[PDB]
C-alpha cells in the first residue's frame, strides 16, 4: 500500500471536465509539502505533468490544472481528448523518517467514454 | 538530459542485483539536482527506492533501507543501485529518474524536487 | 571579499522569534560561487535569479539567520501562512531576495533534547513583514484577565524545540539564512 491514496479509476465523456483527488496524512501533504502529478501512457515511462501546486511544465496543455487544500490535492482536466487516457500518479515528499521519503499515489486510470 | 539504465537481467531468488544508471546532459556534481531510483511492478503503482545527491547524501525507502544500497561515480557520470536478498516479488520495471527542480531559474529546494526527467526503464525478473 | 563565513559558518544561530539581522555593505560578494559550490538543502530565490546575482548591485543587503523545524522551512517564503509566518518571521509578499537553509542535526541536536531554541506559539496578531517580538509576557486566552503568571488560560508565549537525533527529517533543526536585497556588487 501507498501513503498517498487515489481513486482506482475515473471516467468522463469527451470534452467534459474530470477531477482526480489525492489525499495525504499529517505528514507529506498535511505538512505543507508540494504535490506533483505524473502521467504514464501505456508502455512508456512516467512524464511530469504538474511540477508544483497549480504549476505546469512547458508542453503541457492548459487544460490540465491542479490545486491543494489541507491534507488533499486534486488534478482537474478541463476538456477530454483521446490522449487523456493514461495513469496519473500523485507524488509528495514525506518527512516522517530520519532521511525523508518520497511517496507516490496509488495510480488513477482515466478512461474516455 | 538523458538517463539510461543497464540492460534487463534475470536473477535467482536470494541473489543480489546491481543496476547502473548512466546520465548525460548534466553533471552529478551539480548541487541543484540528484538521481533517484523508482520501480514499478507490472500493472501496479510506482514505488520510490533510493536517492543520492551531489554531496553523497543518500536516502532510501523506509521499508527497504536495509536491503538497498546506492552510490555514484562523478568521474563517469554513473549511479549504481544494489539490492540484496531478492525475492520473486521484487520483479518489476526499474526506472532511473533525475530529482531536480523545474523552474530552476528560481533556485532549488530538496523538499520540493521532482522526478522531472525519467529513464526508459529496465525489466528485472526474479525466478527459478 | 564580504563576510559570509560570519553568517553561514557561525558557531551558534539565534532562535526564530529573535532572529539575527546583519547588515551587508561595502563589500564585493560572489553569489555565483556560493550557489554553485556550497551544498545547501535549499536555495530558493523569488525576486531574482541565483545564476545572475553578480551583475546586479544593491544599496544594502540584510542577512537574517535563525533555526526552525524541518517542515517549517516551507513557510519561509512570500505569501506563506502558518505558525512561523504569522507569529515568528513574516516575509513580504513582494520579497526579492533568496532563502537558504540546510540541515543542522549534527550540531543543534542533543540526546537529552536541545531546548536552546524557542519559537513564538501565541500572539495577539500576525507579524508585520521584517518585524520581531523579543519581549515575552504571558498571553491571555479567553476573556479572563491574567495576573502576570501562567495558569489555566494563561500561557507562556515561547515554546521550546526539543531537537533530538531520532526525530526524523520532519522535526530536525534547519539553519535558515534569508538574504534581502550600489555599495554591494558581484
Ligand atoms: C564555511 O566553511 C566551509 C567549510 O568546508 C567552507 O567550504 C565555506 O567556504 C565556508 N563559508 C561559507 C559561506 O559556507
Amino acid at each position: 500500500q501507498s501513503v498517498l491514496t487515489q481513486p482506482p479509476s475515473v471516467s468522463g465523456a469527451p470534452g467534459q471536465r474530470v477531477t482526480i483527488s489525492c489525499t495525504g496524512s499529517s505528514s507529506n501533504i498535511g505538512a505543507g509539502y508540494d504535490v506533483h502529478w505524473y502521467q504514464q501512457l501505456p508502455g512508456t515511462a512516467p512524464k511530469l505533468l504538474i511540477y508544483d501546486n497549480n504549476n505546469r511544465p512547458s508542453g503541457v496543455p492548459d487544460r490540465f490544472s491542479g490545486s491543494k487544500s489541507g491534507t488533499s490535492a486534486s488534478l482537474a482536466i478541463t476538456g477530454l481528448q483521446a490522449e487523456d487516457e493514461a495513469d496519473y500518479y500523485c507524488q509528495s515528499f514525506d518527512s516522517s523518517s530520519l532521511t525523508g521519503s518520497r511517496v507516490f499515489g496509488g495510480g488513477t486510470k482515466l478512461t474516455v467514454l | 538530459v538523458t538517463l539510461k539504465e543497464s540492460g534487463p537481467v534475470l536473477l535467482k531468488p536470494t541473489e543480489t542485483l546491481t543496476l547502473t544508471c548512466t546520465v548525460s546532459g548534466f553533471s552529478l556534481s551539480n548541487v541543484g539536482m540528484g538521481v533517484s531510483w523508482i520501480r514499478q511492478p507490472p500493472g501496479k503503482a510506482l514505488e520510490w527506492l533510493a536517492d543520492i545527491f551531489s554531496n553523497d547524501e543518500k536516502s532510501y525507502s523506509t521499508s527497504l533501507k536495509s536491503r538497498l544500497t546506492i552510490s555514484r561515480d562523478t568521474s563517469k557520470s554513473q549511479v549504481v543501485l544494489s539490492m540484496t536478498n531478492m525475492d520473486p516479488v521484487d520483479t518489476a520495471t526499474y526506472y532511473c529518474a533525475r530529482l531536480a527542480n523545474y523552474d530552476f531559474w528560481s533556485g532549488y529546494s530538496r523538499f520540493s524536487a521532482q522526478f522531472d526527467n525519467w529513464g526508459q526503464g529496465t525489466l528485472v525478473t526474479v525466478s527459478s | 571579499l564580504c563576510p559570509f563565513d560570519e553568517v553561514f559558518n557561525a558557531t551558534r544561530f539565534a532562535s526564530v522569534y529573535a532572529w539575527n539581522r546583519k547588515r551587508i555593505s561595502n563589500c564585493v560578494a560572489d553569489y555565483s560561487v556560493l550557489y554553485n559550490l556550497a551544498p545547501f538543502f535549499t536555495f530558493k530565490c523569488y525576486g531574482v535569479s541565483p545564476t545572475k546575482l553578480n551583475d546586479l548591485c544593491f544599496t544594502n543587503v540584510y542577512a537574517d539567520s535563525f533555526v526552525i523545524r524541518g517542515d517549517e522551512v516551507r513557510q519561509i517564503a512570500p505569501g506563506q501562512t502558518g505558525n512561523i509566518a504569522d507569529y515568528n518571521y513574516k516575509l513580504p509578499d513582494d520579497f526579492t531576495g533568496c532563502v537558504i537553509a540546510w540541515n543542522s542535526n549534527k550540531l543543534d541536536s542533543k540526546v537529552s533534547g536541545n531546548y536552546n531554541y524557542l519559537y513564538r506559539l501565541f500572539r495577539k496578531s500576525n507579524l508585520k513583514p521584517f518585524e520581531r517580538d523579543i519581549s515575552t509576557e504571558i498571553y491571555q486566552a479567553g476573556n479572563k484577565p491574567c495576573n502576570g503568571v501562567a495558569g489555566f488560560n494563561c500561557y507562556f508565549p515561547l515554546r521550546s524545540y526539543s531537537f533530538r537525533p531520532t526525530y526524523g527529517v520532519g522535526h530536525q533543526p534547519y539553519r535558515v539564512v534569508v538574504l534581502s536585497f550600489a555599495t554591494v556588487c558581484g
